[PDB]
């Protein structure tokens, strides 16, 4: 999550559906028209880097960000089923992270653990995976689609290191 | 927006990260995004002269204390993102580049830019200088890969010629083997010419 | 003038400091250069570490003891250091 | 970068070899290198040269496995195998790990590593055949596997202990088990109000 | 029945090269795991140093000799053992490079804040704070030409904090790290007063990790993962050696 991370910089550009709390004239490119004001209750997916800091700041904050189908209760019904069977990939790339993003800027005990709970069972399977080493297999494509660039980059680490040390175990 | 410029040059960056993160040996790195980081100065040029726009507009009087207050810090946010973005792509690309020293020149030209070349080569100067001095014993160049064979047979990969050795001058005709020292013939190794016997 | 003697001289010198290739007529070379001083030439050494310094910079080629370009080189740096007296 | 990106997180095992050589090991010399009162030196600056250069023939003497194995090499040297490397002594340590499923046999860290190289190199030395102790290491090794799984189905962000867990099963857990852990302590710390 | 052995011990009773071998070894183990650049060690480093050039001239001294008993393995041997000690001196100063490099911007800050505990000096060698400055300036003078011409003075500060993300760099001290208890430096297990009796008559030493507030005791000749921040204590104690 370094500032020079490119894919905490990605995950940042991200935007995040949020309900205007104030109407600021000048501010329309954000809302896309050239001339128009800003107005209260006004919704509009605002970028995380963005949107977080005018959820933060604002006495009443200058917007407020709405509930993101990835953090929908249909979602998280989803991963109490099968953690491992959801695309979290599909739901987005850096979905662990802006998790974690959005447990910072609202702290929620029942969603970092069910978050965890998730990440456990996906590492366990990701473990399996890169276990399984070479003496594409379409089980682990259709496994590494579900799974982040994040958890793909983990699985990657994981698996090149077990590569090496069977090659250097079977060969002199 | 602004911000996507930078965005898609932190992408670019990432993938060439992920590329020599899965190649083992050092590829020719990718040709330097200058059309993105050239629309990103662009924007940012653009950005502050909104910002001195919006300056004007204060001195004006009209909201500076609240709406040119939000303008100039979203705009400041904005160049922070932009410059944020392209210091990461740069570090990540001038990283590739000291480790492409230490592995070669230590013992592509058009893919950098001029700037980067002239980086490399002030790199590789100093490469060359730590080693040329204090802890000169040990080359620094050296490879970091424990002596685990103090006698390696070797033999050419490609026909050379005469080489040097410590008290030796070795023809390297094809397909011509040896029973030296691995740190005598690691230079050799290094150059390519011997492979493995 | 005394190439064995300078040999590893030249090959510490040379290819530890490069990673440059000495090939042996390049060493007698160097060794006649060094015997053109009638007694021992210390300070040459230094010379022949400058001369190959200078021979990376501009050539920047690898064997560079053939010494056909050395000889060049040779000449090169000598009226560096006539130019440097 | 000067350190290579895999080898940012924990040892390669090329380099874990390298300490288990660093580690000394008991071995028959074959030439007198001692003197009679009535000659080359080791003279060794990171290691005791005195042992090598009083080695006698058919005399055990112990130094750094690395040079036991330069030393073997040639037919001077024959390293002496270790104690636990014998046939009963696995199969104590097979029924120790069978009788507590939780604890590991206590074998060393380099267990794997030794036995490995051993297998490499000192498998002439071997009194025992060195197919059944191959056989009782890889069932060691499958023991301690299925203890490890268990283990890690087992994980807590607190802490975690591995007494008797190989170096070598330690170095390539490290990753993965450290990641893990990682995450789920930022997890916790973002519940954290 | 009568006890004599402190009689017997009593009665017994009537800078070595390997171990400062032995201590670079452990430090540069614990420079690879620890996130944090360790003090450097100048009397250790020049001491190594100064042995591989004895050595490094008396086999050269040898070679001529030989050029000129007559076995060369002796030779050999120590050839092998300059190449590994070199080998190990220019890994640990390239990790210690690289931790400078990571760190750079907090380094020149630690040199700038007096406030800080050790000075820059003290942390790195003479060529290490070099080093670290030089490529701090030749980095700093990039940036500025590429960007901080155009950046606006207000935010062309390199290492300010201003920034919601602090453009200085620091070692993450709460990073998990492996380490297994060394004990005592001390031979007596008592003389410490960290070392504690616990459970089963083992000795351990209590540790505490802040963010959880938990304390927990690590058996000495254990192997533990902890924080780097809590570990960092029995580190500088060499109570426990990082893996």
């Amino acid at each position: 999550m370094g500032y020079y991370d490119i894919d905490d910089v990605l995950a940042d550009g991200t935007e995040f559906p949020c309900k205007f709390q104030y109407d600021i004239p000048g501010l329309g490119y954000l809302e896309n028209n050239p001339g128009r004001p800003i107005t209260k209750n006004t919704k509009l997916s605002l970028p995380l880097w963005l949107a977080r800091i005018l959820a933060i700041v604002g006495p009443v904050p200058f917007v407020e960000l709405l509930p993101p189908d990835m953090f929908s209760t249909k979602v998280m019904n989803a991963i109490k089923t099968d953690p491992v069977a959801l695309d979290l990939h599909s739901i987005n790339s850096h979905f662990f992270s802006l998790a974690i993003k959005w447990i910072m800027l609202f702290s929620e005990k029942e969603l970092a653990n069910v978050v965890s709970e998730l990440l456990l069972q996906r590492a366990q399977e990701l473990n399996h995976h890169a276990s399984s080493l070479s003496i594409t297999n379409i089980a682990t494509s259709t496994f590494l689609l579900k799974l982040e660039e994040m958890e793909k980059e983990i699985y990657k680490k994981s698996h090149e290191s077990y590569k090496d040390t069977k090659r250097w175990m079977f060969k002199k | 927006m602004y911000g996507d410029l930078g965005n898609k040059l932190v992408l670019e960056a990432k993938r060439t990260k992920q590329l020599y993160a899965r190649s083992n040996q050092d590829v020719n790195l990718p040709m330097y995004h200058e059309d993105i980081i050239r629309n990103i100065l662009k924007e940012v040029s653009n950005l502050r002269k909104n910002t001195e726009y919006l300056k004007e507009q204060q001195q004006l009087g009209m909201l500076d204390d609240k709406v040119a207050k939000c303008q100039y810090f979203v705009t400041l946010l904005c160049m922070e993102r932009n410059k944020r973005c392209l210091l990461a792509y740069q570090r990540l690309r001038t990283d590739i580049l000291d480790s492409m020293a230490w592995n070669n020149n230590g013992l592509d030209t058009n893919n950098l830019s001029h700037q980067e070349q002239e980086y490399l080569k002030e790199y590789c100067d100093l490469i060359t200088d730590l080693k040329s001095g204090d802890l000169v014993d040990i080359d620094l160049s050296g490879s970091l890969v424990p002596p685990s064979d103090v006698f390696i047979d070797v033999r050419v990969l490609k026909d050379a010629g005469e080489i040097q050795t410590e008290y030796g001058v070795f023809n390297l005709i094809k397909d011509s083997q040896f029973f030296v020292r691995q740190s005598d013939v690691e230079r050799l190794i290094q150059q390519g010419y011997l492979q493995k016997i | 003038i005394q190439p064995p003697l300078l040999r590893p001289l030249a090959y510490r010198v040379l290819s530890r400091k490069y990673g440059l290739s000495i090939k042996s007529d390049g060493l007698s070379a160097l060794a006649e250069f060094v015997g053109t001083n009638i007694g021992a030439n210390w300070r040459q050494g230094p010379a022949t570490i400058k001369f190959l310094e200078q021979f990376a910079a501009v050539w920047k080629q690898q064997e560079r003891g053939l010494f056909i370009d050395q000889s060049g080189v040779k000449e090169v740096i000598q009226e560096m250091k006539e130019r440097e007296k | 970068m000067s350190l290579p990106a895999h080898l940012q997180q924990t040892f390669s095992p090329e380099e874990i070899q390298f300490i288990v050589e660093n580690e000394p090991i008991k071995i028959f010399p074959r030439i007198t290198t001692r003197q009679k009162i009535r000659h080359t030196r080791w003279q060794l600056i990171t290691t005791d040269d005195k042992a090598l250069n009083n080695m006698v023939a058919m005399r055990s003497t112990e130094v750094v496995l690395w040079i036991a194995l330069l030393l073997k090499q040639q037919s001077k040297c024959s390293i002496v195998a270790p104690q636990w490397l014998t046939t009963k002594e696995l199969d104590r340590k097979i029924q120790y790990e069978k009788t507590h499923p939780d604890r590991f046999s206590e074998l060393p860290w380099n267990w794997l590593v030794l036995a490995r190289i051993l297998f490499n190199k000192a498998k002439d030395d071997f009194h025992d055949p060195i197919h059944e102790l191959r056989g009782k290491i890889q069932d060691l090794r499958e023991i301690r596997q299925i203890k490890v799984l268990k283990g890690l189905k087992y994980l807590n962000e607190s802490h975690l202990q591995l007494d008797n867990l190989s170096l070598l099963e330690i170095n390539e857990l490290r990753p993965f088990i450290t990641e893990i852990m990682d995450k789920l302590r930022e997890i916790h710390t973002a519940s954290l109000t | 029945d009568i006890n004599i052995d402190d009689i017997l011990a009593e009665l017994d009773k009537e800078v070595s090269p390997q171990q400062d071998f032995s201590d670079l070894m452990k430090s540069w183990k614990n420079e690879r795991c620890s996130p944090e650049l360790l003090p450097y060690p100048h009397q250790l480093m020049k001491r190594l140093l100064n042995r591989i050039s004895m050595q490094s001239q008396l086999i050269e001294n040898i070679s001529m000799g030989f050029l000129d008993n007559e076995s060369k393995l002796p030779l050999l041997c120590m050839e092998t053992e300059l190449e590994r000690l070199k080998f190990v001196i220019r890994s640990y100063i390239r990790c210690r490079l690289s931790k400078i490099d990571k760190f750079s911007l907090y380094l020149r800050q630690l040199n700038e804040d007096e406030n800080s505990l050790i000075s820059l000096t003290d942390l790195l060698s003479k060529d290490e704070i070099k080093y670290h400055d030089t490529h701090s300036l030749i980095w700093l003078k990039l940036v500025n030409d590429s960007i901080l011409k155009y950046m606006p003075e207000e935010l062309q500060a390199i290492n300010d904090t201003e920034g919601s993300v602090n453009m200085i760099d620091e070692p993450d001290w709460n990073k998990f790290v492996f380490i297994h208890v060394n004990g005592p430096p001390d031979g007596k297990w008592n003389e410490d007063p960290l070392l504690q009796e616990n459970e089963f008559g083992k000795p351990c030493y209590t540790v505490t990790i802040p963010d959880l507030k938990e304390e927990v005791e690590l058996t000495i000749g254990s192997i533990y993962v902890m924080r780097y921040e809590v570990i960092r204590d029995l580190l500088r104690d060499d109570k426990v050696a990082l893996i």
